[PDB]
RNA sequence: GCUCGCCGGAAGACCAAGGGUUCCUGUCCAACGUUAAUCGGGGCAGGGUGAGUCGACCCCUAAGGCGAGGCCGAAAGGCGUAGUCGAUGGGAAACAGGUUAAUAUUCCUGUACUUGGUGUUACUGCGAAGGGGGGACGGAGAAGGCUAUGUUGGCCGGGCGACGGUUGUCCCGGUUUAAGCGUGUAGGCUGGUUUUCCAGGCAAAUCCGGAAAAUCAAGGCUGAGGCGUGAUGACGAGGCACUACGGUGCUGAAGCAACAAAUGCCCUGCUUCCAGGAAAAGCCUCUAAGCAUCAGGUAACAUCAAAUCGUACCCCAAACCGACACAGGUGGUCAGGUAGAGAAUACCAAGGCGCUUGAGAGAACUCGGGUGAAGGAACUAGGCAAAAUGGUGCCGUAACUUCGGGAGAAGGCACGCUGAUAUGUAGGUGAGGUCCCUCGCGGAUGGAGCUGAAAUCAGUCGAAGAUACCAGCUGGCUGCAACUGUUUAUUAAAAACACAGCACUGUGCAAACACGAAAGUGGACGUAUACGGUGUGACGCCUGCCCGGUGCCGGAAGGUUAAUU
RNA sequence: AGGACCGAACCGACUAAUGUUGAAAAAUUAGCGGAUGACUUGUGGCUGGGGGUGAAAGGCCAAUCAAACCGGGAGAUAGCU
């Protein structure tokens, strides 16, 4: 559901928000959460080393399930939940044997959904199989880039996989970017979109609501002195050359991947 | 007006106390010059 | 069982002040100047052992030495432990 | 000592931090104290800080620190594992009265409570470095039940008034009592019990999780306050006998109800929202190795233990941070009366003070204020400053608008006291009595007593009734920035910065990028609906032409071209 | 409900006067802004000098900042006074 505010105050003016009737309204599944405290941007030197992070509302870690795998157990979805931590939502399965996890919640899963990883798990979204077992063409989500080491590919809020081959070892996968990649055909992926497509479709309305998720003020080259960016000095607004990072690199359209590692695996660039 | 002295006794030891001088070499250094020079007092520890 | 010869050390004196006499009167309470080291319970082994009276409870503090100046030069007092000794109403040291 | 004045959400009281004897007593007045000093936070001397329950220490962890081995680095060293520290957080237990010149939840009197070690008895499956439950957690809002507390009445004791009245519907004072134990209430959450089974909780489990049936329909957990006991005690206004005039001591009445009522408690509750809200131990429980009539566990009684350190005094300040006995700064708690929405404000209580030079005079001028004829911005860079407006209820309110606003637009009327309605109304609170039952801190009825707005009418005083303190000036046109925010600590608060929104660009995850000779770390326990960089800056309508120059991106025929050979 | 409104505590600092060998090496008095939030505050911790940190003023980093303080090279050099 995406519902603008009514301009009671400035700040509420422009306010879009995402409401979810179907999420859990209580507390999370207490023996899956762990803590997890900020950094602030700041690295074990205790240096700002990445900059416009700091603050925001205090966050339980969920224990979420990227490997899926329990392979032919089935499980029954109890609810959805909305996870501080990422952008989609997870629901909390619960197994036949009596374990609880959480996984990330697929376009169209509700409470009741009946789920299974493994080989012989059938073609339906929320199920997790080997790409080997999956058909050509099939949208697929939280994909494993080596077998055995949990989904990393597409796991964001409305994000998803199209499987465009098949040869040998190897699968040809379509991603978000554009990118087409190869990755092995043992690695798993789960049926179906991301849910929470929505998400994108939200405006914060102030700077407050910035604030709120940790992030700080961006504060422009242009607006500061030489001494502490290329793009500082002038009497008024002058630029008069080539934009850069605070480091002297120049930041509009010139290349930074060197990897020649794993270059062999990309069949394409995103363009 | 508030100024720049706010004594804390913790962390007035925690920062210049004797086990601080002791951690490193540089305190260890600290700590031989100012023998050295004959101080009745080391450190601010008492 | 405490030693003797640490029984022998742990007392010092004995209080003389209007307060320890009102202690005595009032309570039955003798007021000792005793080691900085002794505890309550050696000061009552010593007290029962040494003065042959009954005890019940013993009260401690620490004294702090005050500062002063002697001949513009700064020396301070030696802390030290005071003990108030109640005597089991029935002792009369 | 008697008056006077000042503070009283403090200029009173208690703490933490910080200080360290400044605390109390005697004595002294050189120096110190912005004057004198017989006085002092000054000199000198003596005295004073009493704990199983308060705090530390202790158990437990957060950020973070250190870190055996380890990884890395010319050396010095960096990071980090197992661990080990680290409160600002979690974890056992005490209250009231009395007493010193100076301490007291520490001493004394009374009445309690916690944990541990032993000893005996009786029953008996005990045991972890491991499994589980619990501890255990956000913001905002609403209502009910309470209490602290206050007011009035009743009750007790005392009074009969320096000037007209004052035996009464008069005046003054008191009317207090804890922890603990018993009760289990207003209320909050939750269905129980019993069988059998199981791809789960690293092994196991009767414990937790799941599954299938029976049976019953009330069980369990939590919970302010009240009541009873504690307590025939203590305290108590006042009386009495001495005085060192400070006080010593004996006795000591009544000690009830109603009403109002928190920002405190029930409440870590309930409702709701999105930004989705510590950890670990204590604690309960389950077993494994193991022991296996032993040990150990449980229940009762006895008895012993609870150490050490802190404790004086200041603590919005003359004792801390400011070189000063300095118009500065300094976290938490307590929270009376009348009026008031109020922790504003005025006057007061408890309590505390008059700020460590005074005495005169009554010039100019300076500072801070009061009032002002006639005029009313003529002043000036500029209405700077000042004057003015100022409350509640009701009526009434334009352009424009993003439909929310603009708006308290503007403007206007009423406002004190007395009586009546109504010997105190509508409402609120609620006793006695009666009726019922799963019988009590119960349900229903009944409404005495108490408390008590708003309105209308009539009358009445003053120049003036929101009478003091307190408490918006309003309107028109226009530049800039959307807006709330931020900034040159100490001459600039803005049109500057940020901002939500927009766009370009990079980045496929061992991501780009950043801090690091490195190992690593952040990004992120994130994964392109993500993350970084750059510019623009809500929203509306929009965003034209130029790739010659510089940059960037892509291409590789040809020219040129390094080490090398 | 709200980076909503009026307004104390609390955080600030727009105007004026005083003060300027100050009561004060940045205050006082009368007015003024925010006052449930991008709020404010206590305790403890981390970031170190061509380094940090900065809603960006070359601001701040112990009354010191277009390169802190302390010691050292050091009696730097000074065609200048
Ligand atoms: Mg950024
Ligand atoms: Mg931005
Ligand atoms: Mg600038
Ligand atoms: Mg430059
Ligand atoms: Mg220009
Ligand atoms: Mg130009
Ligand atoms: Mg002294
Ligand atoms: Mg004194
Ligand atoms: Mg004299
Ligand atoms: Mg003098
Ligand atoms: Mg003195
Ligand atoms: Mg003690
Ligand atoms: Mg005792
Ligand atoms: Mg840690
Ligand atoms: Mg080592
Ligand atoms: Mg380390
Ligand atoms: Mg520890
Ligand atoms: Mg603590
Ligand atoms: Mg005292
Ligand atoms: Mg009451
Ligand atoms: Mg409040
Ligand atoms: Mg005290
Ligand atoms: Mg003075
Ligand atoms: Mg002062
Ligand atoms: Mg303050
Ligand atoms: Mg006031
Ligand atoms: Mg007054
Ligand atoms: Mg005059
Ligand atoms: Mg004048
Ligand atoms: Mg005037
Ligand atoms: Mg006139
Ligand atoms: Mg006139
Ligand atoms: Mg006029
Ligand atoms: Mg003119
Ligand atoms: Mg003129
Ligand atoms: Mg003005
Ligand atoms: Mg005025
Ligand atoms: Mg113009
Ligand atoms: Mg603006
Ligand atoms: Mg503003
Ligand atoms: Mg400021
Ligand atoms: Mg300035
Ligand atoms: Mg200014
Ligand atoms: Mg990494
Ligand atoms: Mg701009
Ligand atoms: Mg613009
Ligand atoms: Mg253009
Ligand atoms: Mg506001
Ligand atoms: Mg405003
Ligand atoms: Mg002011
Ligand atoms: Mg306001
Ligand atoms: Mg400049
Ligand atoms: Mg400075
Ligand atoms: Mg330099
Ligand atoms: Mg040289
Ligand atoms: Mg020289
Ligand atoms: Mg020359």
């Amino acid at each position: 559901a995406v519902v603008k505010c009514k301009p009671t105050s400035p700040g509420r003016r422009h306010v879009v928000k995402v409401v979810n009737p179907e999420l859990h309204k209580g507390k999370p599944f207490a023996p899956l959460l762990e803590k997890n405290s900020k950094s602030g941007g700041r690295n074990n030197n205790g240096r700002i080393t990445t900059r416009h992070i700091g603050g925001g509302h205090k966050q339980a870690y969920r224990i979420v399930d990227f490997k899926r795998n329990k392979d032919g157990i089935p499980a029954v979805v109890e609810r959805l939940e909305y996870d501080p931590n990422r952008s989609a939502n997870i629901a909390l399965v619960l197994y036949k044997d009596g374990e609880r996890r959480y996984i990330l919640a697929p376009k169209g899963l509700k409470a009741g959904d009946q789920i299974q990883s493994g080989v012989d798990a059938a073609i339906k979204p929320g199920n997790t199989l080997p790409m080997r077992n999956i058909p050509v063409g099939s949208t697929v989500h939280n994909v494993e880039m080596k077998p055995g080491k949990g989904g990393q590919l597409a796991r964001s809020a409305g994000t998803y996989v199209q499987i465009v081959a098949r040869d040998g070892a190897y699968v040809t996968l379509r991603l978000r970017s554009g990118e087409m990649r190869k990755v092995e055909a043992d690695c798993r992926a789960t049926l179906g979109e991301v849910g929470n497509a929505e998400h994108m479709l939200r405006v914060l309305g102030k700077a407050g609501a910035a604030r709120w998720r940790g992030v700080r003020p961006t504060v422009r080259g242009t607006a500061m002195n030489p001494v502490d960016h290329p793009h500082g000095g002038g009497e008024g607004r002058n630029f008069g050359k080539h934009p850069v990072t605070p480091w002297g690199v120049q930041t509009k359209g010139k290349k930074t991947r060197s990897n020649k590692r794993t270059d062999k695996f990309i069949v394409r660039r995103r363009s | 007006m508030k100024r720049t002295f706010q004594p804390s006794v913790l962390k007035r030891n925690r920062s210049h106390g004797f086990r601080a001088r002791m951690a490193t070499k540089n305190g260890r250094q600290v700590l031989a010059r100012r023998r050295a020079k004959g101080r009745a007092r080391l450190t601010v520890s008492k | 069982m405490i030693r003797e010869e640490r029984l022998l050390k742990v007392l010092r004196a004995p209080h003389v002040s209007e307060k320890a006499s009102t202690a005595m009167e009032k309570s039955n309470t003798i007021v000792l100047k005793v080691a900085k080291d002794a505890t309550k319970a050696e000061i009552k082994a010593a007290v029962q052992k040494l003065f042959e009276v009954e005890v019940e409870v013993v009260n401690t503090l620490v004294v702090k030495g005050k500062v002063k100046r002697h001949g513009q030069r700064i020396g301070r007092r030696s802390d030290w432990k005071k003990a108030y000794v109640t005597l089991k109403e029935g002792q009369n040291l």
